[PDB]
Order: structure tokens, then C-alpha cells, then sequence
């Protein structure tokens, strides 16, 4: 069905860094854009749904926005905690898919 | 409040059905109107959506399993179980129910998985 | 409701879209106020009656 | 704006397509070296800089080499990393005479396509009002080229 | 009616660039002929020229 591509694969960045993720989607999904932060030995926390809007509990250093087929996280003033694989949701259509991961390593 | 918890038998072997269970705490299964998913992943591999059924017996899965799985659900128990026939090496992964909530919105309701269960790992071998 | 366009239509697309929003939060907008302001007066009206 | 008088199609599409671009990277496609089969050092007073004819910066008006004007052919595969923007256009000389002392052929097309795309155009060769000094028109046209597509 | 049969039709302004041909062709009758005139048309500005 609509196949999500994320970039970058990886990310170095030091505490008080400000990074970015991208999601690139195959189709047109209109603002459906979930991002999901996957600690190890954890299921996926939601972070950002409907493309920019924080999940309850979620630091305000996480943001992100986006528009149909390409979508921003942004991660600023990283900290030691923010240690993961962010992954990119699709919910348009039934046959839900995911990007790959992009795994991010905080110094 | 909501919690999902998850069991199994961990091991199946080859060509066996691989049989798990979704016990919903804090959130009425069959009252919420809510949609049910099933997700896993495999060793080195990122997430893989498995399908999903609605309050009510509708159920949908992902087509690349559309020959070998199956969803169902228990309002009694408040529980969901999925099932795999044949089930190989590539089956080897940790599983996850999790729960499918919304945003109304210009395009639709916006969908998103707020409660995820800690999920299990099945292993396939001989 | 539902229109399709081509990739050649975007200004009308994004019209099109731009209408449809703009009217849904128009009445979005009036169905929420209507009930948040009749809310306020059917409250106020029991009171009042009572009194 | 143009320089040389003439005309943008879908130039409106084009300037809403510009509100969701934060970048360009720009990319050169098709080197001007490439085309050793015609001349790509023309140019007009209308576009001049300092007194010298010139053009616009970011395109080659292919023009005859010598006595003739072979096929001109080119192509990109956009392994760029992302859809890429690319402009092109058609020259409208206001005579045959023009036609014939830039190009030599005067049933002349340029055809421009993709896996979407699907175009072809003639000249219109006559008498039009000077623009800037110019009877000529220069008409330019767009096309977005997607991911590992071929223009 | 014109002797020639690849025939065109070419207007233009300072802004106008248009060039037609003939489509001859038969088609049903209306008003009792088989032809089609078609129009079109054009604002001149200001001292510009046709
Ligand atoms: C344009 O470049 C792409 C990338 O190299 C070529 O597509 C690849 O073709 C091979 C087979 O020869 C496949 O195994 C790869 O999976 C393809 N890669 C991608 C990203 O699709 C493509 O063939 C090239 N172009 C043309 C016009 O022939």
C-alpha cells in the first residue's frame, strides 16, 4: 500500500543539540502522521499525532510539523534520556504501514 | 488507567499455530467503540503492523498474512487474541496489542495507538 | 461532497480544500458556541424558574 | 523578469508550488559541455550585460552549429535524492528568416516527456509588437520529475 | 471558399500569442449547415498594437 520513508537511518548528537528526522510518504496522507519514540526493552511511545500535535506527557522539547508526503521531527535541547529509535506512522489508510527507525545516539 | 497484558505459550514450533492473547484492563473492549491492533517486531527488523479488529467483529489484516491469520475478540473477558497457522523462523518476534484512538478532523477521524501492553516474545524453533 | 483533481488543479485543489475547511469551522464553530451558549441560558433558565 | 519578452505557462501553478519550498539545491542535469553538437554561446541585447548579448543564466538556447542542427536529445534519471524542478521553454522567432539563421529546420517541435508527462510543441514564427526590442517570444513551460523517474 | 487548404489563422499583441487552423471535418448539420465558425477574443490594452 503507501510505503513510508525515513531518513536519516541514524543520528550523533550531543546534549543541547538540535536534530531533525524526516518521514517521506509514497502517497498523499494528509496530516495523518504518527511519530513514536521505541526505547529498548520498551513498546513505542506516541510522541507526535495528527502530524504536530503532542501527546499528553511529552516534553516540549519535542515538535514537528508537515504537510502531504513530507513530515519534520524535531528534537531540540536533547538530553542524555533522549536515547531512541523514532519511527514514522502512517494512518491514512487501512493497511497501516511504518517507516524503518532512525536510531538516535545522544553525547 | 488503561493497561493492556499479554501472554502466550513462547515457544512454537515450525509449522505450528502461534496463539496469543490481549487482556484489555481500564477500558471497556466492547464499549469504546475503539479499534483493536496487533503489531510486532522481528529481531534487527522495526515495527509491522498485523491487523486489527473493531469493537464489534470487524476485523482487517495486513495482506502480506492475509493467508495465514486471524483476530478475534471476547467481550466477555474483554480480551483479543490472534492466531497464525504455519508459522517459520520469521515469525520469531515480540508481539503487541495496543489500543486506537482519534482526533476528528479535517480529512477524518486521525488515528493513533496511545496504550500499547509490554508485549511478548514467541519464538520459533525446533 | 468528495472532488478530484489533477496535479496541474493545485490552486484549485487548495481552493476547493481551503472552502470545505472554511466552512467546517464555521459550523463547528456555531455548533459548539450554540451548545456552550444554550448551555450557559438552559442552565440559567432552571434557575430562574425555580426562583 | 524575462528578459528576452515571452511568456511562463502555468506560471501561477509554479509560484503556489514555490509556498511549500523551503530549499533548492540546484542541481546541474544536463552540462552545457554536453551538447557538442550545437551551439550553446547565443544570446540577445534584450538580456545584455554591460553591452554584451547574453541569456538567462540557468539555461542553453541551443542553437545551429555550423550549417545545420543535428537532433538535439538529452536525459536525466533524478537519482538527485528528491522531485526535482525542471524548466524548459520554446523560442518564437518573428520570421522565417530568424528561424532559419537560428535553427536551419523551420518544421521544427520540441518534445519534452516522462513517465507523466507528455508534451509537444511547435514555433509560431510571426509578426508580433517589439517587447524590450524584440518582435520574438520565448515561451517557457515546467514539469516536476519524481523520484528515480526519467525526463 | 479560399483556395489554399493548409491555411492558419495568426494573432497576436504585446501579450497574445495565437495561432489556429482550420479542423475540416464532417460533422451533423445545424441551422442547415455541416460547418462550425469558431470565435475568440482578446482585450488590447492601451497603445498597444494588434
Ligand atoms: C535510475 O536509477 C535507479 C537507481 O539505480 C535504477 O533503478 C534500479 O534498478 C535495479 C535493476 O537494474 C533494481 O535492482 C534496483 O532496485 C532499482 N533501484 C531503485 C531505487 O528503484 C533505474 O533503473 C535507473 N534508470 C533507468 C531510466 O533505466
Amino acid at each position: 500500500d503507501i510505503q513510508m520513508t525515513q531518513s536519516p537511518s541514524s543520528l550523533s548528537a550531543s546534549v543541547g543539540d538540535r536534530v531533525t528526522i524526516t518521514c517521506r510518504a509514497s502517497h498523499n496522507i494528509q496530516n495523518f502522521l504518527n511519530w513514536y519514540q521505541q526505547k529498548p526493552g520498551k513498546a513505542p511511545k506516541l510522541l507526535i499525532y495528527a502530524a504536530s500535535t503532542l501527546q499528553s506527557g511529552v516534553p516540549s522539547r519535542f515538535s514537528g510539523s508537515g504537510s502531504r508526503t513530507d513530515f519534520t521531527l524535531t528534537i531540540s535541547s536533547l538530553q542524555p534520556e533522549d536515547f531512541a529509535a523514532y519511527y514514522c506512522q502512517q494512518s491514512y489508510g487501512l493497511p497501516r504501514t511504518f517507516g524503518q527507525g532512525t536510531r538516535l545516539e545522544i553525547k | 488507567q488503561v493497561q493492556l497484558r499479554e501472554s502466550g505459550p513462547g515457544l512454537v514450533k515450525p509449522s505450528q499455530t502461534l496463539s496469543l492473547t490481549c487482556t484489555v484492563s481500564g477500558d471497556s473492549i466492547s464499549n469504546g467503540g475503539l479499534y483493536w491492533n496487533w503489531i510486532r517486531q522481528r529481531p534487527g527488523r522495526g515495527l509491522e503492523w498485523i491487523g486489527y479488529i473493531y469493537y464489534n467483529g470487524v476485523t482487517t489484516y495486513n495482506p502480506s498474512l492475509r493467508s495465514r491469520i486471524a483476530i478475534s475478540l471476547e467481550t466477555a473477558k474483554n480480551q483479543l487474541s490472534l492466531r497464525l497457522s504455519s508459522v517459520s523462523a520469521a515469525d520469531t518476534a515480540i508481539y503487541y496489542c495496543a489500543r486506537e484512538g482519534w482526533v476528528p478532523d479535517y480529512g477524518g477521524r486521525n488515528y493513533y495507538l496511545d496504550f500499547w501492553g509490554q508485549g511478548t516474545l514467541v519464538t520459533v524453533s525446533s | 461532497v468528495g472532488k478530484e483533481f489533477s496535479n496541474l488543479e493545485r490552486r484549485l485543489e487548495n481552493l476547493n480544500k481551503k472552502m470545505e475547511d472554511g466552512f467546517l469551522d464555521v459550523w463547528t464553530y456555531n455548533a459548539e458556541l450554540l451548545v456552550l451558549m444554550e448551555n450557559e441560558r438552559t442552565l440559567d433558565f432552571h434557575d430562574s424558574n425555580v426562583k | 523578469g524575462l528578459c528576452y519578452p515571452g511568456s511562463f505557462n502555468d506560471y501561477e501553478e509554479l509560484k503556489h508550488l514555490l509556498s511549500s519550498v523551503k530549499h533548492f539545491e540546484k542541481v546541474k542535469i544536463l552540462p552545457k559541455d554536453r551538447w557538442t553538437q550545437h551551439t550553446t554561446t547565443g544570446g540577445s541585447r534584450a538580456c545584455a550585460v554591460s553591452g554584451n548579448p547574453s541569456f538567462f543564466r540557468n539555461m542553453v538556447w541551443l542553437t545551429k552549429k555550423g550549417s545545420n542542427y543535428p537532433v538535439a536529445k538529452g536525459s536525466y534519471n533524478n537519482t538527485s535524492g528528491e522531485q526535482m524542478l525542471i524548466i524548459w521553454g520554446v523560442h518564437h522567432p518573428n520570421d522565417e528568416t530568424e528561424q532559419r539563421t537560428l535553427y536551419q529546420n523551420v518544421g521544427t517541435y520540441v518534445s519534452v516527456g516522462t513517465s507523466t508527462l507528455n508534451k509537444r510543441s511547435t514555433p509560431d514564427i510571426a509578426t508580433r509588437p517589439k517587447v524590450n526590442g524584440q518582435g520574438g517570444r520565448m515561451e517557457f513551460s515546467w514539469t516536476l520529475l519524481d523520484m528515480w523517474d526519467t525526463i
